[PDB]
């Protein structure tokens, strides 16, 4: 999906 | 709930002041001067790093964890060149006439020349600096002002949480320029003041936003997404 | 300097009575829709709302002190925004409606008729939204409205003299100190005045926002739509 | 020179 996300979750 | 709005003034001072992302450095090659695509190359890069950052620095922004994960999205993708902006500014504010944009990457509105639309979006963010620098803007100020712009950017492109954590920082803000022993007068007058500057921050973004994808023609993939959601 | 010398009062009153009317349109109820008439007609009418708001920022506390140029500046910055709050302020008791005219009501759906339309539609709309849930005053428009005036071009004695910009400032002060004295004036508590006037200084931001998009669109299609020769002009300001 | 710096030169 979004690379922002990933980062957001962990 | 929240655990944002049961904080007191001076909590939700250090819980931001400790949520400060790090300066990060650019690349050590002192090849002078730069073409355009050495210049627009370690800022983009710079940039990227920074963004990695951001978010886990947004993250410990009080109330920003009890919005959905799609909220938070929104936000970050709307403010995110906003807030890379208003660091910059602040660390730019000790070097009058220059951008530090990293401790070893000091740039000048003449070093510039070399990008079409950089000398523009230069003298807008001297000037945010200079401004900032004149009114002695303080540290705790200033992670209160940056904050603002991660809740309030996005906030009507969706709320009422956002607001009640927004209303909590202005009481922060407030509280910092009284415990600097401000009149009431200058009180509220220095907070428009420093919210006013914000609008100025929001149009430097529109614009330096509109030529990243204009000329979006090497960007990295979460930089081309952030990107890409304001098209 | 006289914007400097007005009481809190005096500075409404002087804003009020300042304030241009509201136009109508040329909207042919009987005539096809299309593209390129609605583009037509809030053409025509920003065009006539420009001449209005040119005599109304002269007005405008302070705004006569500065140089000529300064004026341009400052117009030529501001004058999507100044239109965008006006229309917003019309449509606060028109909820899913921007009343751009008396005669011109506009929901989101009619809008879906040209690229880029809907978004600016939803942005303003939740703007007006935003007005009508924190009950904004009159006195308190005029403050907002004036406050663009002056503040959207003012970081854009001396090479380009710095004295003015000062002077634009302490009149600012002026209008926050008017924003305030309503406030109190409405029996709000200090916590709740300089929340009050956060919210309103926040959405400014967002007006800005729409005219930086707005603009973007608008010197875009500059695609064959009529733009008027002072409209043209305004928009080339924002690109050099 | 300009139609806005006539209008607000009037
Ligand atoms: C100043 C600025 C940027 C930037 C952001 C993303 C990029 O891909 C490139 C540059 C910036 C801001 C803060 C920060 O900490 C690091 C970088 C920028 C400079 C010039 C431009 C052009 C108008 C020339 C495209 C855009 C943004
Ligand atoms: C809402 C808005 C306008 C407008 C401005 C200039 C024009 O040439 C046409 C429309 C407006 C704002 C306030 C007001 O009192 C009257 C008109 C506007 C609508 C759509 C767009 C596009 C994105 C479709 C270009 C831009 C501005």
């Amino acid at each position: 999906h979004k690379i922002l996300h990933r980062l957001l979750q962990d | 709930n929240s655990l944002a709005l049961s904080l007191t003034a001076d909590q939700m001072v250090s819980a931001l002041l400790d949520a400060e992302p790090p300066i990060l450095y650019s690349e050590y090659d002192p090849t002078r001067p730069f073409s355009e695509a050495s210049m627009m190359g370690l800022l983009t890069n710079l940039a990227d790093r920074e963004l990695v950052h951001m978010i886990n620095w947004a993250k410990r922004v009080p109330g920003f964890v009890d919005l959905t994960l799609h909220d938070q999205v929104h936000l970050l993708e709307c403010a995110w060149l906003e807030i890379l902006m208003i660091g910059l500014v602040w660390r730019s504010m000790e070097h009058p006439g220059k951008l530090l944009f990293a401790p070893n990457l000091l740039l000048d509105r003449n070093q510039g020349k070399c990008v079409e639309g950089m000398v523009e979006i230069f003298d807008m963010l001297l000037a945010t600096s200079s401004r900032f620098r004149m009114m002695n803007l303080q540290g705790e100020e200033f992670v209160c002002l940056k904050s603002i712009i991660l809740l309030n950017s996005g906030v009507y492109t969706f709320k009422d949480h956002i607001h009640r954590v927004l209303d909590k920082i202005t009481d922060t803000l407030i509280h910092l320029m009284a415990k600097a022993g401000l009149t009431l007068q200058q009180q509220h007058q220095r907070l428009a003041q420093l919210l006013l500057i914000l609008s100025h921050i929001r149009h430097m973004s529109n614009k330096g936003m509109e030529h990243l994808y204009s000329m979006k023609c090497p960007l990295s993939d979460l930089l081309l997404e952030m990107l890409d959601a304001h098209r």
